[PDB]
């Protein structure tokens, strides 16, 4: 309700109410690249703790799908199938830190 | 500039002087065998560059250039929220740079953008605020400037109330017309 | 010494130019920090210069804005000329 | 939490989410082409969009570097893989605007125009819901 | 005996340079407000709160990240079939018992 | 919107956004500046 | 010698062999070649004709010849 | 001072095209507003060949 | 002797006569281009054959600019007159001046090998990636032949260098001229020759620089950074040349000799950090295009100041003396000639105003203005005046007036109406076109069947 | 010399003058293309040999 | 291209307007086709402007 309620809570949630707008942390640039893989990522995570079936992380598919086109999702989703994608592993399957 | 080599010349202490010059002119150079001819071969050459009066609009300019030049630089290390140098934030995943989103903010609102925007009612006829409300909040809501920019802008009034048809081209009375005819929101 | 014919600086100032070498070093520094200076005072300074209630009128601003409001050509040149997209056709 | 993922109170409740439509358009070639279409400009499939309205065009390249210019509306933004860089436009009349790629991609870079026409917002709504 | 560089050029240039790189950094972070308290830990809030479980012996010890989400990919689903978790706390607990 | 026979269009043509219409406008501007440096230039071309 | 104070002294005196001229010619003449004969090739390989016929690629009328 | 006869002449000839920029924008501001070559409710999508 | 052959002067010679030959086969192509754009349709391509345009507007390019103008303005009046200039016996490096030529030629006989053998494909000169390294083989030859000709142009480069220590007398304008190609060829070219083996890299090597996670845009970064120093290097031995002409001429002492200098160094720098401006479109951050955009603005404050200076250098000269000499002629069309290509740059230098006009032929014709007019006419000139020393012979040039006017007006019949399409808008790199661009094109193209009848009355 | 002086700042400073007077305007258009606007809709446009793909949210 | 006819207009109102495409053929196929004619094309344009003479007098209802 407050008129600064998108800010407050995450910076995620203003493109949530405005999909097809500027994301406060890359506005900056007109690259998007960065910004579809975020979304991507935040896909990934609801999956992970609400299932595929909840409407939030369909929805956080769309949104994913508004900055992403669809040849970089179908890849990137197919990858996410077999258990390939890096932006979805395990955190405790991840080689991040190891061997430096 | 003398004439004669008893003359001396004076020369400020520091690292840039006519001592300091002198005492690096000469070191990679055959022609200074001796100091007579050493000393002839060094005035020649000061006098031929540094008492020449359109060499120093030169300097002028290469200082100007290079200053912005490393600035920009400095500026993109230490501002850019794309730009990385540390690595704690390239060691996660995206949602989880918070200290680099920061940085974004900040950078997207430059103080020359907030000054310079407002003066586009110079370069666009109609509806040149079509992209001045947005209701998010990230940037400023902007505001037309009442004076055209100065220099080379002659086609236009030198103030905008000067104009007779700029009130009517505003996207305020375009939207009128239109949403008079149910034809679009904007 | 800016948009300074070096001319001039060397008659008028012949002490402040006595060293040439160290006149050009001059010009070359104070000119560098003029450019630093106008990156990080004038375009990188943040959330500055929205201040649009506060738009600079000259002198020159209120003349020829009181001129035209003395007549009814500021009331004129302010009016909106047409509102409607489509004449009536008899 | 379910809250780090924000989403609408509509879609929560059932509102059923946005899908998206993909469409190839394609050069009309020598043979095919009718009396009036305009040679080495016109597509199979043109890109309608509404006018008066705030537009953002992500604009990227799957292969090679290819470039998305339509003159009339002002763009030029080079199809780059790896880079989705945003356009925002705002029509502001009717019409059909033609462009061409303007980055050398290959042996038919002449030969992949960009046709975009422009409707109402009426015209466009009811177009987008048959097509 | 000439000397045409700083007498000590080498050491002033590259520890000067070094001390002006991080004073202006730290003016920088001033101007922004950047927080500068440094966290070495990924921000999965739901996955932190996992870890706090298995620390306080709610989730048994070395369960995989993926025996824990509610969508797993095929690649993990292959891992199910052969995790076993109990078998391996026994296997720990021998080791134990051998070194001591 | 599509090209036509035999046009200058000296700065563009056509422009149906704002957009456009700035950068007709911006070499518009500078036009005349570049007719003052070549004429000027040029006149002084003698013995 | 007087004879080779200059360089490329025939030619400079005027008494070169004026062979010398023509293969510099037929030189530039081959590099020239090297842009016409394989656009001839390659029209054949792809097409079967050695050049077209102006808008051969696009609809001609019945009596267009 | 032969020069400055040239930088009235391109003084001239550039104030000429100020003025067809000045009349330029003129027009554009009248295009939407009351020239009957602006036309809405017009272009029809043509659909798929 | 011929190719064993170590006088610098000689030398000088070959490098001139293997511009010319070389040329040939530059201007043929360029027939080419323009024959194909006389109308819409197939002219003289195929359009099963279309690849082969793009090898032709690929090979043009890379011959006029590395095996042409180059050789012939940085290799051939700078090895006859610099030693000379510099009251030296000979060049301070005989051998390695040798075979700097030679490897020119070889190189230039591996590039149109390649044509003749290999599968005739096109990715432009500026061979941006990922199109220049998903082609065939006769790219990779095209690599070898650059990086063949950057061995040579460095040594020459070293050669050069070398001048400063044995300079007898007065370094000259026009020697200035060359030493600061010299140093802008030491710090530009090893850049290129990086990218260049990592172009080869994913051709050849199965590398993945130039694959999604991997940003193409790198390369343009660092082919622009000598990309652009490059236009330099071979600008700036034409403005020597022009220096040298005017004064001498005129019978007129070179007027503000060290702010010529100053302003050759000037553009040196500012042309060493100014590169982005050919990355405008590809979507950079807002501050880093505004850099760009304001020093490439900047360039125009040196450039102008030597033009100016030359206009002084004519002025006042006595009227007795002949002016129709085709050197003289030739050096003051470079000045009005260069003007029209500044100016056009910096149009094409405001990023907004280049949205419209990028990868149109408005560029082509700017950057045609400055080299196949100025640098042409400025390497003619140069050869003109030094017909006496040279001593060549058999051609009616020295005293040409037809010729003169004949080029003048014919090149610009070409290069004038490509700026008019690039607001029409009619892309570069293009073989087939809209009907409604055809006159224009049609004008160029008679202006460059006019212009090749022209290079036969010389003979 | 006096005169031959001032006519040389005139040959460096009325082109600087001129650059001048072009960047205010620069900087001003540049920032209007890169400006944060409420964009309302998307469309995704990929670039393939050789044919434009373009995506767009179908109506609910 | 309607502001290019809109701009034309006011122009040749102010005074003198001159436009080469007015004058002079737009291709250089102009010589060899002064009798030349699709008439495929001329019969099928003259069924669909009937057609759509139909179809507007249904519009008008
Ligand atoms: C030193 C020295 O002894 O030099 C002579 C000495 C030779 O002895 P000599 O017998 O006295 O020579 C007779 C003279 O040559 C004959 O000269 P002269 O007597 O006729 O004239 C006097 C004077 C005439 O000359 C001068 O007095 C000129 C002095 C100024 C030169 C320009 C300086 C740069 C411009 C200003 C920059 C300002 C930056 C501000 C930044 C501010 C930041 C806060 O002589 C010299 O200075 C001769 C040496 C000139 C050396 C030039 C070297 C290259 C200059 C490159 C300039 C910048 C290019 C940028 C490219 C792009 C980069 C991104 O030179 C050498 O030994 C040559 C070595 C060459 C090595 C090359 C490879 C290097 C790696
Ligand atoms: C851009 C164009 C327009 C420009 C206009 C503006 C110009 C402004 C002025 C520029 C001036 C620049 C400075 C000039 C300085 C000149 C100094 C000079 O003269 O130096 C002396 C120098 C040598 O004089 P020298 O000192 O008496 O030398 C004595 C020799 O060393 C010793 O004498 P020797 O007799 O013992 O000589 C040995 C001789 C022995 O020679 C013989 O025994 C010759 C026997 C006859 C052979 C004739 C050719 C046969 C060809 C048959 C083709 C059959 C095709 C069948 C096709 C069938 C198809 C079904 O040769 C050889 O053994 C080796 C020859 C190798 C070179 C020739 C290569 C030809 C092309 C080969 C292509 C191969 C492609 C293979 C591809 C393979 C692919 C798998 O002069 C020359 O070399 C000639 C220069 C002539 C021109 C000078 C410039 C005049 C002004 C410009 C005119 C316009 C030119 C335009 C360009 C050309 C257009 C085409
Ligand atoms: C089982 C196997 C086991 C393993 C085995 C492994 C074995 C390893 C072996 C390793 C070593 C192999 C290589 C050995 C090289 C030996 C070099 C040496 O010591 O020679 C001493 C030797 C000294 O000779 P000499 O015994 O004292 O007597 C010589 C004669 O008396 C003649 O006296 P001269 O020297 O005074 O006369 C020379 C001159 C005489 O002059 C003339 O013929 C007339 C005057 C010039 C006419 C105008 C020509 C055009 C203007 C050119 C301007 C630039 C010139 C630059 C300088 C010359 C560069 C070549 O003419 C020429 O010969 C050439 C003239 C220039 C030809 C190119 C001009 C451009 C044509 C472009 C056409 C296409 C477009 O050198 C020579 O004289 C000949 C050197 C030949 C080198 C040829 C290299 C050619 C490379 C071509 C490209 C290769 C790739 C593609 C080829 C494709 C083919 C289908
Ligand atoms: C020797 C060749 C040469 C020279 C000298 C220049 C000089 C300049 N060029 Fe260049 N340029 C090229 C060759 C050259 N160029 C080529 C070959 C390309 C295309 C490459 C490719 O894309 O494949 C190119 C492309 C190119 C572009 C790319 C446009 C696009 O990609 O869409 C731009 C824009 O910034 C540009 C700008 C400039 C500028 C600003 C100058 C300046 O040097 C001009 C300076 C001169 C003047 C300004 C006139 C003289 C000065 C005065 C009269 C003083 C008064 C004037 C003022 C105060 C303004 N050039
Ligand atoms: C300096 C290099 C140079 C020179 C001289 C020329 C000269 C000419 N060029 Fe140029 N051209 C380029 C460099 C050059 N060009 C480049 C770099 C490109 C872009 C490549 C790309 O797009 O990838 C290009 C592109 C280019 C195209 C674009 C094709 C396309 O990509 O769609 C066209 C045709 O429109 C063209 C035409 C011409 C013509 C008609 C001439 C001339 O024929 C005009 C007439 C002048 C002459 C015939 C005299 C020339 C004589 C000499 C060069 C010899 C001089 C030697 C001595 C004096 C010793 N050129
Ligand atoms: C010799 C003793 C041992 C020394 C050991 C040193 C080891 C490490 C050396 C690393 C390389 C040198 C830089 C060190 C920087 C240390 C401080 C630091 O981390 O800086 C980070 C900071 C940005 O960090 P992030 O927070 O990730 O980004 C936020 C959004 N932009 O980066 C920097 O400031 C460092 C990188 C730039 C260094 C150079 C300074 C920048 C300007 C360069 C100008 C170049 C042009 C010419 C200048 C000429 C002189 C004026
Ligand atoms: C004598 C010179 C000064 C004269 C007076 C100038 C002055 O005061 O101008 C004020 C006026 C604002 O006034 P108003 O709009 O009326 O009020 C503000 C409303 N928000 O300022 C301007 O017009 C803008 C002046 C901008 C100067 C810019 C200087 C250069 C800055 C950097 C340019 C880019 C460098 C390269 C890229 C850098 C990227 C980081
Ligand atoms: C007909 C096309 C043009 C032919 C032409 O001009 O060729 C000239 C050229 C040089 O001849 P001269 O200048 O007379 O030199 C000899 C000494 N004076 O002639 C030749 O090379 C003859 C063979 C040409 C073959 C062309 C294929
Ligand atoms: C000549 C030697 C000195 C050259 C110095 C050149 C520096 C120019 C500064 C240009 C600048 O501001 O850099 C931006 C620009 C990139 O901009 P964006 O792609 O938009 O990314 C910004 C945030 N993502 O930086 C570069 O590309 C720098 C390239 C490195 C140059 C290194 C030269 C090394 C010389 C030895
Ligand atoms: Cu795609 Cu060109
Ligand atoms: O390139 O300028
Ligand atoms: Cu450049
Ligand atoms: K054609
Ligand atoms: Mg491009």
């Amino acid at each position: 309700e407050s008129a600064d309620a998108l800010f407050v809570g995450t910076l995620d949630r203003l493109t949530a109410e405005h999909p097809h707008t500027d994301d406060p942390r890359f506005a900056f640039q007109s690259n998007q690249w960065n910004n579809c893989e975020l979304r991507f990522t935040q896909f990934c995570r609801c999956t992970r703790e609400l299932g595929e079936d909840d409407p939030r992380c369909k929805y956080q598919y769309y949104r994913a799908q508004t900055v992403c086109h669809e040849f970089l999702l179908e890849d990137w989703m197919e990858h996410r199938h077999r258990g390939t994608c890096d932006l979805d592993i395990m955190p405790d399957r991840q080689v991040i830190h190891m061997r430096g | 500039p003398p004439t004669r080599l008893s003359t001396p010349l004076y020369s400020e202490g520091g690292a840039f002087t006519v001592n300091w010059w002198r005492n690096r002119y000469g070191l990679y150079s055959r022609r200074q065998t001796d100091p007579m001819l050493a000393e002839f071969l060094f005035r020649q050459q000061v006098k031929e560059w540094f008492y020449d009066v359109p060499s120093y609009n030169y300097a002028a300019l290469v200082g100007l250039a290079l200053g912005i030049l490393v600035a920009v630089i400095w500026r993109h290390f230490l501002f850019n929220p794309d730009v990385y140098v540390r690595r704690q934030e390239l060691r996660k995943m995206w949602p989880d740079r918070h200290r680099q989103f920061a940085y974004a903010v900040p950078y997207l609102n430059p103080q020359l953008k907030n000054l310079l925007l407002p003066y586009k009612n110079s370069f666009i006829d109609n509806e040149p605020d079509y992209a001045d409300y947005n209701p998010v909040g990230l940037r400023p809501q902007r505001v037309m400037a009442i004076r055209r920019i100065p220099g080379f802008f002659w086609a236009i009034p030198q103030y905008f109330f000067e104009d007779p048809l700029y009130t009517s081209c505003s996207t305020k009375n375009m939207q009128t017309i239109y949403k008079k005819l149910g034809y679009s929101e904007l | 010494s800016i948009f300074t014919p070096m001319d001039w600086m060397f008659y008028y100032f012949p002490n402040y130019s006595r060293d040439k070498v160290a006149l050009m070093a001059r010009q070359i520094k104070i000119h560098f920090a003029i450019g630093f200076a106008l990156v990080f005072l004038v375009y990188h300074p943040p959330y500055k210069g929205a201040d649009y209630g506060n738009f600079h009128k000259s002198p020159l601003y209120w003349y020829k804005y009181n001129q035209l409001e003395r007549s009814g050509q500021l009331q004129e040149n302010l009016r909106i000329k047409r509102d409607w997209f489509y004449d009536e056709d008899p | 939490s379910p809250e780090d993922y924000p989403t609408p109170q509509k879609y929560l409740e059932g509102a059923p989410i946005p899908s998206w439509y993909s469409f190839q358009s394609n050069l009309v070639g020598d043979m095919d082409l009718k009396p009036g279409m305009a040679r080495m400009l016109e597509v199979d499939k043109r890109l309608t969009v509404p006018t008066r309205t705030h537009i953002r065009f992500l604009i990227t390249g799957a292969d090679v570097i290819h470039s998305w210019s339509v003159p009339s509306l002002g763009i030029k933004c080079d199809a780059t893989p790896g880079r989705l860089v945003k356009i925002n436009t705002f029509i502001q009349r009717e019409g059909v605007f033609y462009g061409q790629c303007s980055e050398l991609c290959g042996t038919l870079h002449a030969f992949m125009p960009i046709v975009v026409e422009a409707v109402s917002p009426e015209a466009f709504a009811a177009h987008a819901k048959k097509w | 005996g000439r000397r045409l560089l700083h007498g000590n050029y080498f050491t002033r240039y590259l520890f000067g340079s070094l001390a002006v790189i991080w004073i202006a950094e730290y003016a920088a972070a001033c101007q922004y407000g950047i927080p500068r308290h440094r966290n070495p830990n990924w921000m999965w809030s739901w996955w932190l709160e996992k870890q706090n479980q298995i620390k306080n012996g709610e989730i048994p010890a070395n369960t995989p990240g993926y025996a824990m989400v509610k969508w797993n990919n095929e690649a993990e689903q292959r891992w199910l079939k052969t995790l076993n978790v109990e078998a391996m706390n026994e296997e720990f607990a021998r080791r134990r018992e051998a070194y001591y | 919107d599509i090209p036509w026979p035999a046009r200058t269009d000296w700065g563009g043509h056509d422009p149906a956004t704002p957009f456009a219409e700035l950068m007709i406008n911006t070499h518009s501007m500078f036009w005349p500046v570049a007719i003052f440096i070549y004429v000027s230039a040029i006149y002084m071309v003698k013995k | 010698n007087l004879e080779d104070h200059f360089d490329l002294a025939e030619y400079m005196m005027k008494m070169h062999n004026p062979m010398s001229e023509y293969l510099y010619w037929i030189a530039g003449f081959v590099s020239g070649l090297h842009g016409i004969l394989p656009l001839l090739h390659s029209n054949y390989y792809f097409s079967g004709m050695f050049l077209p016929r102006d808008n051969d690629n696009t609809q001609l009328c019945d009596d267009s010849w | 001072r032969d020069w400055l006869i040239g930088v009235m002449l391109g003084m001239y000839l550039g104030n000429l095209c100020v003025q067809q920029h000045r009349q330029y924008r003129v027009d554009m501001k009248l295009f939407y507003l009351e020239a009957p070559e602006h036309k809405i409710n017009w272009v029809k999508p043509r659909g798929d060949l | 002797f011929y190719i064993l052959v170590n006088n610098n002067k000689r030398i000088g010679i070959y490098y001139i006569k293997l511009s010319i030959i070389i040329g040939i086969l530059g201007i043929v192509l360029s027939y080419i281009i323009r024959v194909e754009l006389y109308n819409s349709g197939n002219r003289i391509i195929k359009y099963d054959n279309v690849n082969y345009y793009n090898m032709v507007i690929t090979l043009h390019g890379l011959l006029m600019i590395f095996y042409i103008i180059m050789p012939g303005l940085y290799g051939g009046i700078p090895l006859y007159i610099l030693p000379i200039l510099s009251v030296i016996t000979d060049i301070v490096l005989p051998r390695i001046n040798n075979i700097s030529i030679i490897i020119v030629l070889i190189s230039y006989i591996v590039v149109i090998n390649s044509i003749v053998i290999e599968y005739n494909i096109g990715t432009g000169w500026t061979l941006y990636p990922p199109l220049s390294i998903i082609g065939t083989v006769i790219v990779n030859m095209i690599l070898y032949g650059l990086i063949i000709i950057g061995i040579s142009s460095i040594i020459s480069a070293i050669n050069f260098m070398n001048i400063l220590i044995v300079i007898d007398g007065i370094i000259y304008v026009y020697i200035w001229s060359i030493i600061i190609t010299s140093v802008l060829l030491i710090i530009s070219l090893p850049i290129l020759n990086g990218i260049l083996l990592m172009i080869l890299s994913d051709i050849y090597f199965n590398s993945i620089y130039f694959i999604l996670n991997g940003d193409v845009v790198l390369y343009q970064h660092l082919f622009w950074y000598f990309g652009h120093p490059e236009v330099y290097i071979l600008i700036l031995p034409a403005f020597g040349i022009i220096s040298i002409i005017l004064s001498v001429l005129n019978n007129k002492i070179i007027f503000g000799m060290k702010s010529m200098i100053l302003a050759i160094i000037m553009i040196s720098i500012l042309g060493s950090i100014v590169w982005a401006h050919h990355i405008y479109t590809v979507g950079l951050e807002l501050d880093t295009k505004i850099y760009f955009n304001n020093l490439t603005l900047i360039i125009s404050i040196p450039t102008g100041n030597k033009i100016y200076n030359w206009i002084i250098l004519y002025i006042g000269s006595y009227n007795i003396l002949y002016n129709g000499y085709q050197s003289l002629i030739f050096s003051i069309m470079f000045i009005i000639i260069f003007i029209i290509g500044g100016i056009t740059g910096i149009i094409i230098s405001i990023d907004i105003i280049d949205i419209g006009l990028h990868d149109t032929y408005y560029i082509v014709s700017h950057f045609h203005y400055i080299l196949s007019i100025g640098a042409v006419i400025s390497l003619l000139a140069g050869i003109l005046l030094l017909k006496d020393i040279i001593g060549y012979y058999n051609v009616i040039i020295k005293i040409n007036k037809y010729f003169g006017l004949l080029l003048f007006i014919n090149i610009n019949i070409i290069f004038t109406p490509q700026f008019i399409i690039g607001f029409n808008v009619m892309p570069r790199r293009i073989l087939e076109y809209s009907d409604n661009i055809i006159v224009w094109n049609l004008i160029s193209s008679i202006g460059s069947i006019s212009t090749i009848l022209i290079l036969l009355s010389i003979f | 010399y006096n005169l031959v002086m001032k006519v040389e700042f005139l040959f460096f400073y009325l082109p600087t003058i001129i650059v001048f007077g072009i960047c205010i305007p620069v900087y001003t258009i540049n920032f209007a293309q890169e400006e944060v606007i409420y964009t309302t809709m998307t469309v995704k446009v990929t670039g393939r040999q050789w044919y434009w793909v373009y995506e767009v949210e179908s109506p609910t | 291209n309607p502001i290019t006819r809109y701009l034309d207009r006011r122009r040749a109102e102010r005074g003198p307007y001159y436009l080469m495409s007015n004058v002079l053929p737009y291709h250089p196929h102009f010589l060899w086709m002064r009798n030349s004619h699709d008439y495929e094309a001329a019969e099928a344009l003259a069924a669909r402007r009937e057609k759509d003479r139909e179809l507007a007098a249904k519009l008008e209802a």
